[PDB]
């Protein structure tokens, strides 16, 4: 896999590939990385498949609790870290699990990253996964935080295609999100195959790749 | 975790017409070592199952005294333990397979490989196998160890598929089973001459015989047999 | 794979199955596993492949030339003698588990030879992954005094047994007749139980149905006059 | 395995089992464990099948070698050629072989040759895996200057209480007679043997 | 670690009426990492073609040595090199390296010159020889590749339909293979042309 | 060593390669230049196990400035790349494995063209518009397939290359105290000394 | 040392209609180079409209089926005999596979029947408990042999429309049941060939809102 | 160790040998390996000492509260708390046991408990190290129906071998005698059995 | 993580710690503040294991915090430090220890000193001018050893120890992304924003 999320001035940005691999063989074409914690919160996964949705998915029960009892909902600061956490309990027992808790708060857009070993991080940008190195070239060389809605959900788009192009186990297609005040936005399903072809075309990129 | 010490080697079975049959020697290997010579693996249950058992004898003896503490328990309050309430050797079967199953899940299991023969209620031929791991599979023809790898060939040209169990009668099914109780004596080096052989008739019932032999073995060609190659003395 | 080989009254045959694997993966469903040393001396191979073909060639060659040689038929007991002190040598490195059978001046022969160097005599033998399956038929109805016909049917239905119940063995059966006074009958395919049955649809494709970005001529033509 | 090889008054008596393994399996139930070196000295073999043909092989080479140029070879010499191979080569090989031979001179001997490659020359000599079970017996039972049809049920009795306990050997009962008459081979199956 | 598996790649070979298809993929990598979508996996020594699939240094090392061979062979025969004759030299030169052998899972291809019989032929590493009538495969999506070439393949296919065949045979086990991928060539090989045709695929 | 990079442009190669050698947990040297010149107009550069990259270096070195003398001419890029993958292939079967890899950056006179070579220690050649050895592809090949054009300037070419190098210094934990970058084309080779 | 795991081969396939949706997999149960049975059931009606197979180690199968069977059960006690959908049983699935993660069912596991619309669902797991809705998915062993073939035939992957030249796809016209059929007898068919542990007869359960039928086809048993 | 339980025509005879090892040094050289678990119910131990002994008493305090309770144990009641704590017990144990009994309505049985814990009755039984030189000797020699100076011959010459081939057995040959008259305890030292 | 420095001068302690973050190949964060404060006038700087570390010293400060309110008074620094020292040392003999390193600088209001405590995973507590964990102090000790008075201001605190971090980035092959510097004296703790 690769996964990014990043904060920008109109909220945040979460891209994922959707590949799955058992070995060299590729399991699943389009899997869904992304959970849907609840219309304000988001959760990315990278590792093993099963503790990534078993883990988020029992957040979200954790989440939904909060609510209940508060009236209101959790900080995305809280919730990374009810999950870490939850982490720390299964400390050395090999749960493999990296994942980026993506929202909006009273605080304004939140970033949370936090994997197995129990690491809870706050930043502007992550990128999680097998191909995360390829993604960080991109984002690193073309972010800002004056970026447009349109122009941010391209870069993490791009990101992902530059992975899913170099990186042997990223691919199938990629997920896009965005989340807002109002909540977080789908902004669909994209096939690399097709994607990368408009892209090399459009942009001009890829010149090395014959088509 | 274990090592098996003193072991049984093959059990092997078949269906026929009206029932099944099923077979084991009488030894108790303690390595190559050929120590025991007059062990029963062959035990039933009631007059409608035979449990054949190979493996480790430790183990063996254990279940052994399960089947028969599971028949004093059934009888218990039950005046129809003799008739319509009597032990089945789906029961039978299905208790054996569960406690495989967890044995195995403790990481503490039975070291062995069982053949649960019988007859049901409705005349119905119940053969189904089930071993340490918890492993169930059923078959017209079913065979442990080494039986699986030279018996099961023998028995399957009998009884190929479903459809040939009809036209199967009890002196060919024995016959088949007496064939491949010679064959693993010549080839099978943890195997003995004295073996036990049961079996259950929807119509007839239990036959339980023991102390039979191989015979009718053949050893006349080693004479002219001479070396490894060249030697012609 | 399944293999064997059974003495009769003026002769001895061998016989194999057809299937080649890697791992539980079927490479070829036809192979031949029936290889010849010389022309009445074949033999038949389990084990690592390559080994069982490259040491068969080897021998047959040297055999070949050692017949030229001494203006005499190859016998057995050479090719057996030769195969054994190689893979001795190799100390079960060449995987190569042989049953080697033939006809010569002296008389009918059948041997099986195993990866480190052993040997052995018989007058029904039995090599490979269905090799229990097969003996288990060859304990059963094997006999002294057989005739050609009665061998034939004994070894075919010792790789059947082998095909049908050890997954290793497949596909059809090879069979090659060695009788005292004749020409070998190599019988390839002598059995084919095994055909795949009609497909249910027909997977022929629309032409231009395949993305195509670059077309070109390939020479394969040397350089030209003129 | 179970081989034994016995001196007596007119010579020397090599007998064995037919059993061959792989693990449990029981590759050749009718093995020929009693192989010729020479005319009148042969060899009982354990061990490595691989490693005891070839040795055996190799000893029939030289001893046929040693006839062309210096005559008939004794028994002690074929025991010196066997002990050369097993002892040098002791790290790559797994060979217990025991010899027995006839000569006019110094009529029936007996040399074992256990896995280093030492000698040691008996009136009478077991080897192999089942060879453990009838230390006792043999040793109870054995006479020097015994009768050839004592001799062979001595050899019978043990080697049927050797294939009684070990699973590894089985089969027949091949013997060899070794005497001034000449070498005369001889069988026993299971129906015979097992109602000792 | 595996050498098999390090660069990644595949061929697969058919045999149609009177013609015969090679095909390979283009990548090559070092394990996740892709380095090359230009790395061809098939030569051709005259008329007869080797795809080689496994450890690219012994990929390219086998090319260079089956030139020098094939080169020698022309120059004493005064003729081409054949198929069949072809196909026992790959073994032989592959059996030498017994033990210490090229990682790599060859696959010959071409038609006979004389009786005009098309010919596949592939390779273990060692060299045993696998003359299938039908298909060979070769690489890291040998088991797609068996899967689709076993459902798809029809004897007697003309060159063109041939070509539609084995392409999406390769294209779709390719595509649910992490190491084999990022472009794809097919030659289309009959007595006296031969076309080359490069396909458009996912570079992912 | 660690990090060495190559990119071929329009009408020259540009080597960028580390400068830090490690010894323990100390850094002996912050100037190394991990670089031979092959022949006046090829250049290569390596990494590799400490001692063997010098040494195979030197000794590919000496073999074409030999074949030089001899015919009095220099071998195109292309040719000097065959004998190097021979060498490493030759050397991955051998009792000791040289354990270095390495780029061949030249300008071929004869067809006017830059080229660049990537060769691993196994002996595995591709010719690329740009290579890396490593990890250092795993951070950069992304900048350089998103910026990367054939028609590109050496200025331009440097540009993208500190592109590259800053991503490096970003999101690498090693300190691989920055680079020495050399131009090869049509007049030779030469340093830049400003990066 | 004991290892508590084994491998009892067999392979399996589901694949989703627009109105009805198919479970199939072979008969034959393997160890080593042995056949166990060449009729041993790997696909089961679990009530409810669903059908299921729990492919791999067939002790860990045969208990993960037997306690969803259970749950399904349980289900009807605990909310009033309320029928428990397709999405719902999925995920009560993952909870079960999950709760043996530090000694997992070795298992591929597959669901299939109709979602709360009427449309064809299949639903696909790991071994530790991962799901995801699927259109058509093979497990087990011969599973790398026919998923590219269904990509090809029933997603029409990398085929697209002649005289346009790849610029236009193939578009995704939807199969019938006696299409689907086909394509799973012929995957099966052509996994017998190349496959080992593949073979002897093939069973496939039909799941439609009339309710669930079997179909039994022979396979080559060599 | 070498050790034996015969039954005859008036009861059972239990026999063992001395010797106790640390490798190759002899620590103990006149053990007693007969133990005792009731008046007429004795024991043969082989394997752990450490092992043997606390089952030995562990068993003898089980019967000691049967007999409190129940009255007189049987023998086959004896083995089968040996076999329940050998069987339950057995990946921390390494304890070969012959268990040896007197009733008067039973009269001798015999029941050996090898390894695993399986339990086996028989007519005699051997069992230690030195028992594999014997299986031979002994299976020829047994008879049913012995008397007491023909069973204590038998164990005499059939112990004397498996010392004489088996270093770790060795030293004076105990034997106990159980019958209806009571319990008897024999010792024969080497130069008796020596020269056997 | 890697580098945590610390100083004891005149009328203050200060703490130096790195900011980087590494996961896999790639560093994840460069502004990573490795420290917790766990009264108005004792601050702890971590490293370790990932995870153990924020989960160890967030565990301290709840405990010392906790204290705090309980008593309404601030322990002694040497009184903080003991109890530390404490719960590492019973986790060194736990089923899973603790794999965490500390320095703990803190400003004793009773006897108007600054104090500076070094304690390891083990268990292992010295009271010391400065300090360092792990490898930190092999480069860094010499210039201390050197430099090093009791009776310096902050301001000379604050040079020496850029002389420590210039000699770790010049020496060290980790890039760690500088240092977070962090004072503490009577007035309290407060943060150097620009270092
Ligand atoms: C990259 C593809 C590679 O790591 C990415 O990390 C994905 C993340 C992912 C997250 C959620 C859902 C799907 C994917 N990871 C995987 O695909 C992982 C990688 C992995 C394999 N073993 C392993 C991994 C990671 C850490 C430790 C060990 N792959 C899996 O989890 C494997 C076990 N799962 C599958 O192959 C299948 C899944 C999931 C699945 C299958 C197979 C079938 C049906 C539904 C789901
Ligand atoms: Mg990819
Ligand atoms: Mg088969
Ligand atoms: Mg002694
Ligand atoms: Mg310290």
């Amino acid at each position: 896999t690769t996964t990014l999320a990043f904060k920008f001035q109109h909220g945040v940005i979460v891209a994922v590939d959707s590949r799955a691999t058992a070995g060299s063989y590729i399991s699943s074409l389009r899997m869904n990385k992304v959970i849907e914690i609840n219309p304000y919160l988001l959760g990315t996964m990278s590792g093993c498949a099963a503790d990534c949705q078993y883990w988020e998915r029992l957040l979200a029960k954790e989440c939904r609790l909060y609510y209940l009892r508060n009236g209101e909902r959790i900080s995305v600061s809280a919730a990374s870290k009810l999950l870490s956490n939850m982490m720390l309990q299964y400390r050395g027992m090999g749960l493999s699990m990296g994942s980026m808790i993506c929202g909006w708060d009273k605080k304004g857009p939140g970033l949370y990253y936090v994997d197995d070993n129990g690491t809870r991080l706050s930043g502007q940008m992550f990128s999680t996964g097998s191909g995360n190195t390829y993604a960080y070239g991109v984002l690193d060389s073309n972010y800002k935080w004056d970026l447009s809605v349109e122009d941010a959900l391209y870069l993490g788009k791009r990101s992902i295609l530059a992975a899913a192009h170099r990186d042997a186990y990223s691919g199938g297609s990629v997920n896009l999100y965005h989340v807002t005040e109002d909540g977080w936005i789908y902004h669909g399903n994209h096939d690399v195959g097709e994607l990368f072809w408009k892209v090399k075309e459009e942009e001009g990129s890829f010149n090395n790749v014959i088509g | 975790t274990q090592q098996p010490i003193v072991t049984g080697t093959s059990v092997i079975s078949m269906k026929y017409d009206n029932g099944v049959i099923i077979a084991a020697d009488n030894l108790g290997s303690y390595g190559s070592l050929l120590r025991f010579n007059g062990v029963e693996r062959l035990i039933p249950v009631g007059d409608n199952t035979v449990v054949g058992i190979s493996g480790d004898i430790s183990d063996m003896q254990h279940i052994e005294r399960l089947l028969k503490d599971l028949v004093t328990e059934n009888a218990y309050d039950n005046p129809l333990a003799d008739a319509e309430e009597a032990l089945e050797p789906s029961y039978i079967f299905e208790y054996l397979a569960t406690v495989m199953y967890q044995r195995r899940s403790k990481m503490n299991p039975l070291w062995n490989a069982i053949i649960v023969a019988g007859v049901q209620s409705n005349g119905d031929q119940f053969l189904r196998y089930v071993n340490l791991l918890g492993v169930t599979y059923s078959s017209p023809t079913l065979a442990t160890g080494f039986g699986a790898h030279m018996a099961n060939p023998l028995l399957r040209k009998v009884v190929d598929r479903e459809s040939d169990i009809p036209k199967t009668t009890v002196q060919v099914a024995e016959e088949a089973i007496v064939n491949a109780m010679r064959v693993l004596y010549y080839r099978d080096a943890r195997s003995s001459r004295n073996f036990s052989l049961a079996i259950i008739d929807k119509n007839t019932g239990l036959t339980f015989k023991k102390n039979l032999q191989v015979e009718n073995m053949k050893w006349d060609f080693a004479k002219d047999i001479k070396g490894y190659g060249t030697q012609k003395i | 794979t399944t293999i064997v080989g059974v003495k009769f009254n003026n002769g001895v045959v061998i016989a194999a199955d057809t299937r080649s694997t890697q791992g539980p993966i079927v490479a070829d469903k036809n192979c031949a596993k029936l290889h010849r040393i010389s022309p009445k001396i074949w033999c038949a191979g389990a084990g690592t492949a390559a080994d069982t073909e490259a040491v068969t060639q080897l021998i047959g060659s040297n055999i070949e030339l050692h017949s030229l040689y001494t203006s005499r038929e190859p016998r057995v007991v050479s090719a057996l003698q030769m195969l054994k002190q190689h893979l001795f040598k190799y100390q079960g490195h060449i995987g190569a588990y042989l049953i080697v059978a033939g006809v010569d001046p002296t008389g009918s022969h059948l041997f099986s030879i195993h990866a480190h160097g052993s040997t052995d005599v018989g007058y029904y033998l039995s090599l490979g992954s269905g090799s229990l399956a097969a003996m288990a038929v060859l304990e059963s109805h094997w006999k002294q005094d057989l005739t050609k016909e009665e061998a034939i049917k004994l070894a075919s239905d010792a790789i059947q047994a082998g095909i049908w119940n050890d997954l290793g063995s497949g596909s059809n059966v090879d069979v090659c007749v060695m009788e005292i006074g004749k020409d070998a009958e190599y019988l390839r395919n002598y059995l084919t139980p095994n055909v795949r049955e009609e497909k249910q649809k027909s997977y022929k494709f629309p032409r231009g149905t395949t993305a195509v970005l670059k077309e070109s001529i390939v020479n394969i033509c040397d350089i030209q006059e003129e | 395995t179970s081989i034994m090889a016995v001196t007596f008054k007119d010579g020397v008596i090599l007998g064995a089992d037919s059993r061959t393994t792989t693990g449990a399996y029981i590759a050749n139930r009718v093995t020929d464990k009693l192989t010729r070196v020479h005319d009148k000295i042969w060899c009982c073999r354990s061990g490595s099948a691989a490693d005891t043909q070839a040795i055996a092989d190799i000893v029939q080479y030289h001893l046929e070698l040693y006839t062309s140029q210096y005559g008939t070879p004794s028994t002690e010499t074929a025991a010196s050629v066997f002990k050369e191979l097993c002892y040098e080569n002791k790290d790559n090989l797994t060979a217990g072989i025991i010899v027995a031979g006839y000569d006019d001179k110094n009529k029936g001997e007996v040399y074992t040759i256990p896995l280093g490659g030492s000698v040691h020359k008996l009136p009478y000599a077991i080897a192999g895996s089942g060879s453990t079970f009838i230390y006792g017996y043999c040793d109870k039972n054995f006479r020097e200057n015994m009768s050839k049809e004592e001799t062979v049920d001595f050899i019978k009795h043990s080697l049927s209480q050797a294939i009684k306990w070990d699973g590894s050997s089985g089969g027949v009962i091949r013997m060899v007679v070794l005497t001034a008459a000449g070498v005369e081979r001889l069988i026993f199956y299971p129906d015979e043997y097992e109602q000792l | 670690s595996d050498p098999s598996s390090i660069n990644g790649g595949i061929v697969v070979a058919m045999t149609g009426k009177d013609c015969v298809a090679i095909a390979c993929d283009l990548r090559l990598g070092s394990q996740s990492l892709g380095v090359s979508n230009k790395f061809e996996k098939i030569f051709h020594y005259g008329h007869v073609f080797l795809g080689i699939t496994g450890l690219a240094t012994d990929v390219t090392t086998l090319n260079e040595m089956f030139r020098y061979k094939t080169n020698l062979y022309k120059l004493k025969e005064e003729r081409a090199i054949e198929p069949e004759t072809f196909t026992q030299l790959v073994s032989s030169s592959l059996y030498e390296r017994r033990f210490g052998p090229y990682f790599v899972g060859p696959v010959v291809a071409g038609i006979n010159s004389k009786s005009g019989k098309p010919f596949i032929a592939g390779f273990d590493l060692i060299g045993c020889i696998d003359e299938a009538k039908d298909f060979i495969v070769s690489g890291t999506a040998s088991d797609q590749l068996f899967g689709m070439c076993e459902s798809l393949y029809e004897p007697n296919l003309e060159p063109e339909d041939l070509f539609e065949t084995i392409s999406q045979a390769l294209l779709n086990a390719a595509d649910r293979d992490a190491l084999s991928g990022w472009g794809a060539v097919v030659y289309i090989i009959k007595k006296d042309e031969v076309v080359k045709r490069y396909l458009k695929m996912r570079q992912d | 060593m660690d990090i060495i990079l190559g990119i071929r442009v329009q009408d020259s190669v540009i080597l960028a390669s580390s400068k830090a050698v490690t010894r323990g947990i100390s850094v002996l040297k912050d100037s190394d230049d991990k670089t031979r010149q092959l022949s006046p107009h090829t250049l290569m550069s390596f990494a590799g196990e400490a001692g063997d990259t010098v040494q195979f270096a030197e000794y590919i070195q000496a073999n074409i400035q030999l074949y030089s003398i001899r015919e009095d001419y220099e071998l195109s890029p292309q040719a000097v790349s065959s004998f190097v993958r021979q060498e490493l292939a030759k050397s991955i079967r051998s009792r000791r494995p040289y354990q270095v890899n390495v780029l061949i950056g030249g300008y071929d006179k004869k067809k006017n063209k830059p080229e660049l070579y990537q060769i691993d220690y196994l002996g595995t050649k591709v010719e690329l518009p740009y290579g890396a050895h490593g990890y250092s592809g795993f951070y950069t090949f992304s900048l350089l397939d998103h910026h990367y054009r054939p028609d590109m300037t050496t200025e331009e070419g440097l540009d993208l290359l500190k592109l590259c190098v800053q991503e490096l210094e970003k999101r690498m934990p090693m300190d691989f105290k920055g680079v020495i970058v050399k131009i090869v084309d049509k007049d030779g080779i030469r340093q830049v000394d400003d990066f | 040392q004991f290892n508590p795991y084994g491998d009892n081969g067999g392979t399996i396939l589901g694949i989703a209609g627009e109105d009805f949706a198919v479970l199939a997999g072979d008969t034959r149960n393997i160890t080593d180079y042995s056949i166990n049975s060449r009729y041993e059931p790997k696909v089961f009606d679990c009530g409810d409209n669903i059908v299921m197979s729990a492919n791999g180690f067939a002790a860990d199968g045969d208990a993960l089926v037997k306690r969803f069977k259970n749950s399904v059960k349980w289900y009807h006690f605990d909310h009033n005999d309320k029928k428990l959908s397709i999405n719902s049983a999925a995920r009560n699935i993952q909870h079960l596979l999950y709760s043996r993660r530090f000694f997992p069912y070795y298992v591929y596991n597959i669901i299939a029947g109709l979602d709360e619309d009427g449309k064809g669902a299949v639903y696909s797991f790991d071994p530790v408990g991962s799901y995801q809705r699927e259109q058509c998915r093979a497990g087990g062993a011969a599973a790398s042999l026919i998923m590219p073939f269904l990509d090809n035939q029933v997603n029409f992957k990398n085929q697209y429309e002649p005289g346009t030249n790849g610029k236009v796809k193939k578009p995704l016209k939807y199969l019938s049941v006696e299409e689907v059929i086909k394509l799973v007898r012929d995957s099966f068919t052509s996994a017998t060939e190349r496959h080992i542990q593949v073979g002897d007869g093939l069973e496939i359960l039909i799941v439609t809102k009339d309710g669930v039928r079997k179909e039994f086809y022979e396979l080559k048993r060599d």
